[PDB]
């Protein structure tokens, strides 16, 4: 059980 | 190890310093058994 | 009026005059008739004119002249009729070879024309690519008045965004660099604002990422997360978690860390989210953040977070992990798995292990559980919260699936893996392995021997090889046909499943 990322793609507005 | 038993107890005794390493309790009678082979225990312990 | 039939038309042959001196004179004149409304309309209806003028600024000697034609144009781009002859006129070309001006007035007017032009005149984009105005904006980022920064700094947003072609020429030319440099140096809100949505959208590059975080981007944003521009902090917010998960080996982090620790109190939920969000990543595998996260309060901070939040997971699932995060393999792993039971944690924990969670933020809070069990002090309180029937539940439903891929991007076999994990170090407290055994789980982790992952295997002898401690448990294992599978386990690469199968042998036959 490793420490895990998140991926974010947030270019204009999230939604 | 120059027999069976030898063998389980030179293996029972790595298996039971790993166990505790490995972060687990031993038993009353775990403990008393690495007591009883206090030399064997010293030997790959060293 | 006169204007259209005698006015421009002479104005407009005296700005192509050998004699520059009358030139320079013409320039002036048309200059002054643009700041009044019926001349400047007569100026943007005619294309000799409008060309004139042009052609006039960028090969002009005398700054008198490039500023008055340049100003002129300016003037001319805010009516829709003047952005488009200027368009027409070439003026893009000309606007963008005006950027390399030395006079401040010159840049001002040519950086706001070819702005209006961005903003409003369609294929205006692809133009100011053309002609190489990426590079001379970079470059231009070296300037210190605000305002002129500001217009340049948005040109490049409108630029760049949705643009590949165009990120990466603004990252060969510096610009990473040159915007961090901005948000370290300046104060005015409007570029600090423009600056960050470059940024942002650069953020998203494969390519610029890694440069932004090496220019220091990371600590730079974060100086702004407390500025009172609320448009501003977002933006930094946003840009800094599209980064985080590439910025795990920077350091100069504890002010960024503090901050965002202080943003999970906000009552704006998506200044929460993105903190919780980026706290997750940077608590990813990188013990020194782990370290100052919980030195600043994180675990309080988003233990609170997790309690607001109710059934958000757009909060939870990232607030979870970085708890996850903070509970292991650092210095103060210990403290805060004993400091999320004293600010009341457990309680909300455990209760994200039912409906309406979903899988991902399930998978989560079993990897938190089972951190949070290996301090005593919380073995009695997850049990009294009923975790272990919902722990037991999971993983039998789990098991049946795998035997019967991803479901929302989670695999039932480590759904099976996780819950097997929580419970081998819940396993360590005796009223618990009362509980475990009583829920009649025995026959199962024999079954999870044969597993065919090396995971799964070594949790469940781990599983077996605590309950074993107990002479009437390890009875019931031995009863239940444990021998055959846990020795095929005793010559396993993993020293875990070779150790606890043995173990569990020893355990058995003593």
């Amino acid at each position: 059980d490793a420490d895990t990322l998140l991926h974010f793609a947030t270019e204009s507005t999230p939604d | 190890g120059k027999s069976p038993e030898e063998m389980y107890i030179q293996q029972k005794v790595r298996v039971l310093l790993m166990l505790r390493k490995m972060g687990s309790n031993l038993t009353a009678s775990e403990e008393e058994f690495l007591r009883t082979y206090a030399g064997v225990v010293n030997s790959q312990l060293s | 009026a006169e204007l259209a039939t005698r006015a421009i038309p002479e104005l407009t042959k005296l700005l192509n005059d050998e004699d520059q001196v009358v030139v320079n004179k013409a320039a002036v004149m048309v200059h002054q008739l643009s700041k009044k409304e019926a001349s400047r309309h007569a100026i943007m209806r005619s294309p000799q004119m409008v060309s004139a003028i042009v052609r006039t600024m960028q090969n002009t000697n005398d700054v008198e002249t490039a500023r008055c034609t340049a100003g002129t144009l300016h003037n001319l781009s805010h009516h829709r009729e003047g952005l488009l002859a200027i368009f027409k006129s070439g003026g893009i070309p000309a606007l963008v070879k005006m950027l390399g001006s030395p006079v401040d007035s010159v840049l001002f007017y040519a950086i706001t024309t070819l702005h209006n032009l961005l903003l409003h005149q369609e294929g205006a984009k692809m133009a100011v690519r053309l002609a190489g105005g990426l590079q001379k904006m970079v470059a231009l980022l070296n300037k210190t008045n605000v305002k002129f920064l500001a217009i340049t700094t948005d040109c490049l947003q409108i630029l760049a965004y949705g643009n590949q072609e165009s990120k990466l020429i603004i990252l060969a030319s510096g610009g990473p660099q040159a915007l961090v440099n901005i948000m370290r140096t300046y104060t005015y809100e409007k570029l600090l604002w423009t600056t960050s949505r470059v940024l942002k959208v650069l953020s998203v590059c494969s390519s610029n990422k890694p440069a932004i975080v090496e220019a220091g981007g990371m600590q730079a944003l974060g100086l702004h997360l407390t500025d009172p521009s609320q448009r501003l902090v977002q933006n930094c917010l946003w840009t800094l978690r599209n980064l985080s998960d590439a910025a795990t080996k920077q350091e100069g982090m504890e002010g960024l860390l503090g901050t965002l620790v202080q943003l999970l109190g906000s009552d704006d939920i998506n200044v929460v989210t993105c903190a919780a969000g980026i706290l997750s990543n940077l608590t990813c595998n990188n013990y020194k953040n782990k370290m100052m996260v919980c030195q600043v309060g994180g675990i309080e901070a988003l233990v609170r977070t997790v309690l607001r939040a109710g059934d958000r997971e757009d909060i939870t699932e990232p607030a979870i992990c970085a708890l996850r995060h903070l509970t292991s393999r650092h210095q103060e792993a210990e403290m805060a798995q004993n400091a999320v039971r004293l600010h009341y944690g457990l309680p909300v924990v455990v209760k994200l292990l039912h409906p309406p969670s979903h899988w991902p933020l399930i998978k989560a809070t079993v990897g938190l559980i089972r951190n949070l069990a290996l301090c005593p002090a919380n073995h009695a309180p997850l049990r009294e919260q009923g975790a272990i029937p919902r722990l037991v539940q999971l993983l039998v439903r789990a098991h049946q699936d795998t035997q019967r891929q991803f479901v929302e991007g989670v695999r039932m076999e480590e759904i099976v893996e996780g819950c097997t994990g929580a419970l081998h170090i819940l396993a360590r407290d005796v009223h618990n392995r009362i509980v475990i055994r009583g829920l009649n789980t025995i026959p199962l982790f024999v079954q999870l021997l044969y597993s065919p992952i090396e995971n799964i295997q070594r949790v469940a002898a781990g599983v077996l090889c605590e309950l074993a401690q107990d002479k009437e448990a390890a009875e019931a294992i031995e009863a239940e046909g444990a021998t055959a599978p846990l020795t095929e386990l005793l010559h396993s690469r993993n020293e875990g499943v070779a150790t606890y199968a043995a173990a569990v042998l020893f355990r058995m036959s003593e």
